[PDB]
């Protein structure tokens, strides 16, 4: 898209210089070894290793000195840059599943009980941490109800209005 | 412009002249039995 | 006992407990890992 | 059933209100509507000269004053045409009598109007 | 009532307690037209720490505008 | 048509449609809807009978 | 009682106020007249139209009129950039004399209001000159409105009455629309812009009175006849052209150079012609295809009856669809104002892109001006074909008659249109917001470094295959060896590749991560309005709330407070929550142009880019920087021309509040306050004399819905027009 | 009137539709 | 007026009768159902439109139906 | 160059004339 390299964009460099010189100016009013220069001093460190790591990891910067990401499956992978949004996808959709499957598992228990309200608002703790904890290996089990025809309920037993 | 004189004569007349009438005349139609 | 432990089962009180274990999670590993924005090491 | 008060049920409430032109014993229409129109086209030229746009020019002030006095019991003498004929499909109550009204509003507001003009200017 | 009574109190002890703990109360008494009132100090995390300002006295934190340390002082 | 026998709604209309219910009672008296459902959840007035006629449910 | 509701016997027996209001509502809803019949309502339709005709071309002939006489276009067509064109002249007897001096602004026509429409480049391009043209046409399009009035009046006479059936005549219709209406009308404006605008635009004056013995081609139409066409495409007007003169102009009538014009920054009026050329060749052919009275042609029933899968994905298919679209007005008013809001939003995509006329682009606030008016246009047609949508699904939809084809089975499972679609809405606001959001504390915090920005590579990549060499994607257009580049090479692309490689226009304007953030926030908005409008039309019929919905009509009130609440459960209103979305939608789309292209007109391309990625950059340096201008337009210290568009913008922001009043406050409050003023007037002397003859009543739930969108939307459309003018004229 | 239109484009010197 | 319908899904228990604040509603005999009575509308005329009798309708769906249509003094409940 | 006073006043008969037509249309669509 045209972007330059982070580690060695003008403007990457320059936003690095201008942060460091503005907390550097607030540093001077304290004198050293108190609180708000330990803190200050923190925060400089803290700056320098954000840096240091958003140019180490391969990001791309505009013409604004600023990180953009790459979401195209194809020039994340022939370009490493895989991990701003693939890998963050693929993370975020095993707990996303993680916590479906947990909530329906718990939904389906909950069904079969003398009670089913009950344990919606009154939370059967033990039953949900066994749950919960069983929600790692979600997608073998949720594929194979899919496959078997059980995950989804037929048309006929889903109330409808009139058309 | 040339004849100048014509907004000092319609302004006043679409803007006050004509919809008095018009009210006037719609309330008097929607009052009707 | 098991009337206390009923009342910490409610729904409000398990989300407090367990939005407090997410929302400490989230800021112990943004404390321990400051600012991250990608998937890189 | 109905409240009555010292405001709505006094004999000297009652007297003030029965000597106004709307509730004199007799009265044709016509008069009460030009004692009507006397009083409230006297009273208006007063915010309009005062308080007009044209209000520091002396000598305009007057004129242009009085002449949206005028204006405005024109158009207020329309209203009441147009209401007459609609609320009529006591004389006062009446298609003729609002007619009547309204004539005696208008020849009485423009007599108020040109009188105030006349005491404005002397 | 009682309730509310008690919860109003932990309220102002927790104000009397931050202003004991996380303030620069003593520093504003002895200098009170050029430091800022500050009762309120962040934890460093998610970057903000930016909100712990410059309030004078040597010290940083969320400038408050309760009033506390003039009441404080007046008594 | 028999006592605490599932049945499946299908008046279209009724907040129970193709949803299941057991049946409370049937009238013999030959009245326009006989069959009586208690149904597990409640509709937006929060009932949870209605009374329905013979083609009306089917038992499932 | 009355007679005013002489459409309606239940509204004229009304003691109330609401007789007039409910009056005045329901004059144009014809279907629901009393004793009105199909054929009666179809000749009322025709006669309205006609009306409607004559209406739009005495507008016209009244924006003509008034350049011609009040306006300053012979002065703009000497000097089309350095010249603030003039829409009428002001006569108002309340303004002061800063006033007068400041609206003259230095001339010497008296007040005048500087025009934001357009009017005066497109009759520049079209080849009008002087005042007498402008007058001219204004004569001859009032004799047209009043030809159209008397045909609209002729054809209501008994002996003139089109029957039913000729109504019902699709394709007779269709033949005659697409062969005459699009594709005759398209040939003799090509016959215009060859015979008259083209050599206008190359300083030769043609007229009415020398048009027959002027040759639009040196050699005449022996060319055209003898089939060798290239002729009329040789020696073209050159790079150095001037607009209106004869220097650097060439000969060619029918061209393809693609790209803008150097000195215009607009369209070869060449390429236009040849545009409508084959534009009227494609639509003469096409109205060549229904069978009407000669044996040879398509029968819309037959082809909607073919066309159905046999793997019966698609159920009947389309089978009985013709007599559903043909015998329902409502299903033809939704597909007409759908594609005709498509076309709107089209028109506003390519105008400020591919600007057609001469001096257009560099005229700011009128680029401006004419996108924000025409998505808003486009916005709210589009809301108005779901709604008709809606209404046909109420009254004239037969599920009998649609026995499983594509509409019954649309219907059949419209709770997975409406939760997929309440899905993708959720996903979009939740991410957009999330993102906006933290790049907001990201810009708080001082670290401008960890925001989530996310390159438009898509885009990009598109821009790049239509040959943007900038984002480095080397396919198609941007290929130098590729089979798309060498096969324009010859025609168009060196025009279109000069144009698309310069940032100087708005042709494919170079997009980053605040372009990707606002495009989400517009896809949003269309799904999110999508959602409102189609469960509104999917659910008119009924629901498991009100599963006899159908019974009670498009609009009413509610259903009472039984069963849950039932507060605006019509389709009607699914509308009206619907127009919000839509404003807030076009709102979005609307700020995007105008803060990018303000932006770029001030040269300054960085303050987008580096402001829109956080919704604090939009407000400070967008609404608020631009708005400084706007309000002072009068001060303390005096006034200045843009004091018209400070008072207006008050004057939105006042409507748009007043509008809250009846969407917050509901009706119930409202009646016992009348019910107190109407005792109140019976017990005051002097004043019950006076009486009403309708009982006044607060107005009715469904009435102040629609007035308090009313307030709603004018306000936001003043409020915005009148900031949108001012901060693109202060500075331009 | 195709035929003899696309071989004027073709015969006349400068214009040239084929994709090589 | 409004109009009222009764449809033959009700049960007869009187609920909408007693519900109905103007005395729209009544109870007469009836074979459809157990209760032997259905209700009935006849003073239509007087129904203001407020929708009670749906309210307390327990039928499923309502056996007493309001439709709103042409206002009158009566109908928009003024006592003016 | 400008327009004449002749030519405003042809063309208000002529706006006049379809006043005319459009009052005729008005009330034949109204009856
Ligand atoms: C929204 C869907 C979507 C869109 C619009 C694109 C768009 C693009 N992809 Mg991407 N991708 C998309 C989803 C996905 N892609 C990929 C995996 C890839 C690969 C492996 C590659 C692309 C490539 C490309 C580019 C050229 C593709 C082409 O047709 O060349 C004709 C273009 C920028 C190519 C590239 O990276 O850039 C040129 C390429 O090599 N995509 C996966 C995983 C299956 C997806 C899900
Ligand atoms: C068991 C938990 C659970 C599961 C598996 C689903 C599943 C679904 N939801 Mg539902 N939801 C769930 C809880 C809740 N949802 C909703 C409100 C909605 C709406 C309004 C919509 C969905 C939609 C959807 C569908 C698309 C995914 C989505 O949009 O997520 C979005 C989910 C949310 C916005 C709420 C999620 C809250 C939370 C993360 C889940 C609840 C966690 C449980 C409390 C965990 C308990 C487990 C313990 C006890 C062991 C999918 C069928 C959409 C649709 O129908 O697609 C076709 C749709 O429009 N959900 C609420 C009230 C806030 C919940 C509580
Ligand atoms: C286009 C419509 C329109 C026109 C042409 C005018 C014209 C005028 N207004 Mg504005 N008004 C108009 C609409 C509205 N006005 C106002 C609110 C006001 C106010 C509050 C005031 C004006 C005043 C004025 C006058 C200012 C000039 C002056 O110096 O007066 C000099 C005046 C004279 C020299 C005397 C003028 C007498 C007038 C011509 C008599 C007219 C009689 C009627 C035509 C009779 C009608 C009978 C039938 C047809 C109904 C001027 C006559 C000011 C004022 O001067 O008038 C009271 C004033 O105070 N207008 C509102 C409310 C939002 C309107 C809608
Ligand atoms: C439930 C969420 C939660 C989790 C997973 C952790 C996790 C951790 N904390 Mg944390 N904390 C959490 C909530 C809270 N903590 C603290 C206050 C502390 C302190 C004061 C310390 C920890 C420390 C630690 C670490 C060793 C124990 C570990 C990383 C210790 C540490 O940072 O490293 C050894 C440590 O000294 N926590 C508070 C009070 C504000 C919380 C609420
Ligand atoms: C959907 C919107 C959205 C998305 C995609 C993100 C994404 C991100 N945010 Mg932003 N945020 C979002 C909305 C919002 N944020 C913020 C306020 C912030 C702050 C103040 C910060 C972030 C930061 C982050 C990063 C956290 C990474 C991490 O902790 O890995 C941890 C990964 C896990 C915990 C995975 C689970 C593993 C398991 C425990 C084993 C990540 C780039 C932080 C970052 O440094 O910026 C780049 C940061 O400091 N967000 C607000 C206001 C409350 C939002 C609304
Ligand atoms: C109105 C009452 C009130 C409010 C709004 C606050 C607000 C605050 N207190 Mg103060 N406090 C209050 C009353 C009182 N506090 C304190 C004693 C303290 C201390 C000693 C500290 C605070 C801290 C804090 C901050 C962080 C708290 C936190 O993250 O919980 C964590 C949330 C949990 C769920 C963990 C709770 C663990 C605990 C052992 C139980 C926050 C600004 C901290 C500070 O100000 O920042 C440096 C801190 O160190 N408070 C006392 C005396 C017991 C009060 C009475
Ligand atoms: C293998 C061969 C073969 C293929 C690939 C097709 C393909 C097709 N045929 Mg068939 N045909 C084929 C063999 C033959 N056909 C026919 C005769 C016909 C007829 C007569 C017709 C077709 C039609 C169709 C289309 C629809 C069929 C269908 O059931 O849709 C199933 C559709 C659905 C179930 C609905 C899907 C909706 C979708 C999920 C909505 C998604 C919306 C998005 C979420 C929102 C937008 C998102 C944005 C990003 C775009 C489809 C393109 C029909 C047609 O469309 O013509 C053009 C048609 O009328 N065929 C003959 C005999 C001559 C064949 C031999
Ligand atoms: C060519 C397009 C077109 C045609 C022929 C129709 C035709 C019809 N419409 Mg559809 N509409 C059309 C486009 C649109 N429609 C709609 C949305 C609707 C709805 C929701 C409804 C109709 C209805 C009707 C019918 C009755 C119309 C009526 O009574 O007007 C009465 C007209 C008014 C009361 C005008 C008052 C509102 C107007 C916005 C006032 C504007 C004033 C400004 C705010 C002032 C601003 C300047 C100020 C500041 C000085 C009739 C069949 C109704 C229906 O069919 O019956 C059930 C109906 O409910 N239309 C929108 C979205 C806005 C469109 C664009
Ligand atoms: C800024 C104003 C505004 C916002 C944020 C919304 C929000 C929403 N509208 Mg509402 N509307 C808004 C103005 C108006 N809307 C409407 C009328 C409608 C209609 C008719 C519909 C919506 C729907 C939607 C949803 C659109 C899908 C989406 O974006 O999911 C993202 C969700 C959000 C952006 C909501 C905010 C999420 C929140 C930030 C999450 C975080 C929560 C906090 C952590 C909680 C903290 C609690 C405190 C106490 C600790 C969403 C819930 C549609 C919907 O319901 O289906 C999808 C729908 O049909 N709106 C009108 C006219 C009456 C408005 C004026
Ligand atoms: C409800 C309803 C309704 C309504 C509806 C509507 C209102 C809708 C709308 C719709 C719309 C609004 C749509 C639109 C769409 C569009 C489209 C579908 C387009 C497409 C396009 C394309 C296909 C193109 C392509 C291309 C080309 C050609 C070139 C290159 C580029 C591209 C690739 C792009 C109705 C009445 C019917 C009926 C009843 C119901």
């Amino acid at each position: 898209s045209g972007l330059t390299p982070c580690s060695e964009s003008k403007g990457f460099a320059k936003r690095q210089k201008n942060e460091i010189k503005a907390l550097t100016k607030r540093l001077k009013q304290y004198e050293e070894g108190s609180a708000p220069s330990l803190a200050l001093k923190a925060t400089i460190e803290r700056t320098e290793k954000r840096f240091a790591n958003y140019g180490n990891a391969g990001l791309l910067c505009g013409t604004d000195g600023l990180p953009h990401l790459i979401s195209d499956p194809g020039l994340a992978l022939r370009f490493g840059h895989a991990g701003e949004t693939l890998i963050p996808t693929v993370g975020f959709l095993y707990i996303a599943g993680w916590i479906g499957t947990a909530g329906r598992d718990y939904l389906i228990a909950s069904k079969g009980e003398a009670k089913p309200r009950e344990k919606e608002y009154i939370i059967d703790v033990p039953l949900a941490l066994k749950i919960s904890a069983q929600g790692a290996g979600w997608p073998f089990r949720v594929i194979r109800e899919l496959q078997k025809g059980t995950l989804l309920e037929k048309d006929s037993n889903i109330t409808v209005s009139p058309r | 412009m040339a004849a100048a004189y014509l907004p000092s004569v319609l302004v006043p007349l679409v803007g006050l002249v004509f919809p008095a009438i018009a009210m006037a005349s719609l309330f008097l139609y929607i009052e009707k039995e | 006992m098991k009337n206390f432990t009923t009342y910490l089962s409610t729904a409000p009180v398990v989300a407090l407990i367990w939005f407090t274990f997410t929302a400490g999670l989230l800021i112990e590993i943004n404390r321990f890992f400051p600012d991250p924005l990608v998937f890189s090491f | 059933g109905m409240l009555e008060t010292p405001v709505t049920s006094s004999p000297l409430v009652a007297g003030f209100l029965s000597n106004l032109p709307a509730y004199r014993i007799g009265v044709s229409p016509l008069l009460r509507g030009v004692e009507i129109g006397l009083v409230h086209g006297f009273l208006v030229t007063g915010p309009f000269i005062k308080l007009g746009p044209l209000r520091n020019i002396p000598g305009v002030a007057e004129r242009a004053g009085c002449l949206s006095g005028a204006g405005l019991v024109v158009i207020l003498a329309v209203a009441l045409t147009i209401y007459g004929a609609s609320a009529f499909q006591d004389p006062l109550q009446t298609a003729d009598g609002w007619q009547k009204f309204s004539a005696g509003w208008l020849v009485g507001g423009l007599s108020g109007v040109a009188w105030a003009w006349i005491l404005t200017q002397t | 009532h009682f309730g509310q009574l008690g919860i109003i109190l932990i309220w102002l002890s927790g104000m009397y307690f931050h202003g004991a703990r996380f303030s620069n109360y003593e520093a504003w008494l002895s200098d009170p037209i050029h430091i800022k009132p500050s009762a309120q100090v962040v934890w460093p995390v998610v970057g903000q720490e930016i909100l712990n300002g410059d309030v004078g006295g040597g010290f940083q934190g969320v400038q408050i505008t309760s009033g506390f340390f003039q009441l404080w002082r007046a008594s | 048509r028999l006592w605490c026998v599932q049945v499946k709604v299908l008046r279209p209309e009724s907040y129970w449609f193709n949803e299941v219910g057991k049946v409370v009672s049937v009238d013999q008296s030959g009245i326009r809807y006989p069959v009586v459902v208690r149904f597990p959840t409640v509709n937006y007035a929060g009932v949870s009978t209605n009374n329905y006629s013979l083609e009306e449910v089917q038992e499932v | 009682a009355t007679k005013f509701p002489k459409f309606s016997q239940g509204l004229a027996k009304d003691p109330t106020t609401r007789r007039i209001w409910y009056g005045i509502a329901t004059a144009h809803d014809f279907e629901s007249h009393d004793n009105i019949t199909e054929e009666s309502l179809y000749q009322k339709i025709f006669a309205s139209h006609f009306g409607q005709l004559a209406i739009i071309f005495l507008w016209t002939s009244g924006n003509l009129f008034h350049v011609a006489w009040q306006g300053n276009f012979p002065q703009w067509v000497q000097d089309p950039l350095h010249v603030r064109p003039i829409a009428h002249a002001i006569w108002d007897p309340h303004f002061g004399q800063p006033a007068v001096e400041a609206f003259t602004r230095g001339g010497a026509q008296g007040p005048v209001n500087i025009a934001t429409s357009g009017v005066y480049q497109w009759w520049y391009t079209i080849g009008l000159r002087t005042n007498q043209d402008l007058f001219q046409g204004s004569v001859f399009l009032t004799i047209l409105s009043g030809l159209f009035l008397f045909a609209g009046w002729l054809h209501l006479q008994p002996r003139f009455q089109p029957a039913l059936a000729w109504f019902k005549n699709a394709e007779s219709r269709l033949n005659h629309h697409l062969s005459g209406l699009f594709g005759v009308s398209s040939l003799a404006w090509t016959g215009h812009l060859v015979h008259v605008a083209i050599p206008e635009a190359r300083g030769q004056h043609v007229r009415w009175d020398n048009f027959l013995t002027t040759l639009p081609h040196p050699q005449g139409l022996a060319p055209f006849f003898s089939g060798n066409w290239a002729v009329y495409a040789q020696n073209p007007d050159s790079s150095a052209h001037l607009f209106g003169t004869g220097e650097g102009s060439g000969t060619a009538i029918l061209t393809f150079l693609g790209g803008f014009h150097p000195q215009t920054q607009s369209l070869w009026l060449t390429d236009i012609a040849h545009h409508h050329l084959a534009i009227a060749v494609v639509f003469i052919l096409a109205g060549h295809m229904y069978r009407t009275n000669f044996g040879i042609g398509h029968t819309m029933q037959e082809i909607l009856d073919a066309h159905t899968p046999p793997g019966g994905g698609l159920g009947a298919g389309h089978k009985g669809l013709f007599d559903t679209v043909n015998n329902s007005l409502h299903f033809q008013l939704g597909l007409a104002l759908a594609s005709v809001g498509t076309i709107t939003s089209l028109v506003a995509q390519h105008m400020y892109s591919l600007p057609p006329y001469a001096f257009l682009a560099q005229d700011f606030t009128t680029q401006a001006s004419l996108y924000t008016h025409h998505q808003y246009i486009a916005g709210f047609i589009l809301c108005g074909a779901f709604a008709h949508g809606a209404i046909f699904f109420v009254r004239d939809y037969d599920p009998e008659q649609n026995k499983g084809n594509v509409l019954a089975r649309i219907l059949d499972h419209k709770e997975a249109v409406i939760s997929h679609l309440s899905w993708v809405s959720l996903f979009l606001g939740f991410h957009t917001l999330g993102l906006y959001v933290h790049n907001d504390v990201m810009q708080a915090f001082g670290t401008p470094e960890k925001q989530i920005l996310i390159e438009p590579v898509f885009a990009q990549w598109i821009q790049a295959a239509q040959g943007k060499t900038l984002y480095g994607f080397d396919l198609l257009l941007s290929q130098s060896n590729s089979a798309a580049f060498s096969a324009g090479q010859t025609l168009w692309l060196p025009g279109w590749l000069d144009a698309i490689n310069s940032n100087s226009n708005s042709l494919f304007l170079t997009i980053g991560p605040g372009d990707f953030l606002v495009h989400h926030a517009i896809a949003l908005g269309l799904h999110t309005t999508t959602l409102i409008l189609v469960k509104g039309a999917l659910d008119a019929r009924g629901s498991k709330l009100m599963p006899d919905k159908k019974d009670f009509g498009y609009s009413f009130p509610c259903d009472g407070p039984g069963r849950g609440g039932t507060c605006d459960i019509s389709a009607w209103d699914a509308f009206y929550l619907a127009v919000f979305w839509m404003l807030n939608t076009i709102g979005w789309v609307t700020f995007y142009f105008h803060w990018k292209h303000l932006g770029i007109w001030q040269g300054n391309v960085n303050q987008f880019n580096e402001s829109s990625t956080y919704l604090m950059g939009w407000l400070r340096d967008y609404l608020w920087l631009n708005s400084s201008q706007l309000i002072n337009g009068y001060n303390p210290f005096g006034m200045n021309s843009l004091s018209v568009w400070a008072w207006m913008f008050l004057f939105g922001h006042l409507i748009y509040a007043t509008g809250f009043m009846f969407l917050i406050s509901w009706r119930g409050y409202w009646q016992e306050l009348i019910e107190t003023l109407a005792w109140a007037h019976e017990r005051t002397p002097l004043a019950n004399l006076v009486r009403w003859r309708d009982k006044p009543v607060a107005l009715s739930i469904v009435q102040a819905r629609l007035v308090g969108l009313a307030h709603f939307s004018a306000g936001y459309i003043l409020t915005y027009a009148a900031f949108l003018i001012a901060s693109t004229s202060g500075k331009f | 009137y195709f035929i003899l239109a696309t071989t004027s484009l073709n015969n006349t010197p400068g214009f040239d539709p084929k994709p090589f | 007026s409004h109009a009222v319908k009764i449809y033959d899904t009700c049960i007869g228990c009187t609920q909408c009768v007693r519900a109905c604040p103007t005395d729209v509603l009544e109870m007469v005999p009836w074979d459809g159902c157990k209760a032997s009575q259905i209700a009935s509308a006849p003073r239509t005329e007087d129904c203001v439109g407020c929708k009670r009798c749906e309210s307390a309708c327990p039928t499923d769906f309502l056996s007493v139906r309001v439709y709103l249509g042409s206002e009158t003094t009566r109908s928009m409940g003024l006592a003016y | 160059m400008p327009l004449s006073d002749s030519q405003i006043f042809i063309a208000l008969f002529i706006a006049l004339l379809t006043g005319i037509l459009a009052v005729r249309l008005g009330l034949e669509l109204y009856s």
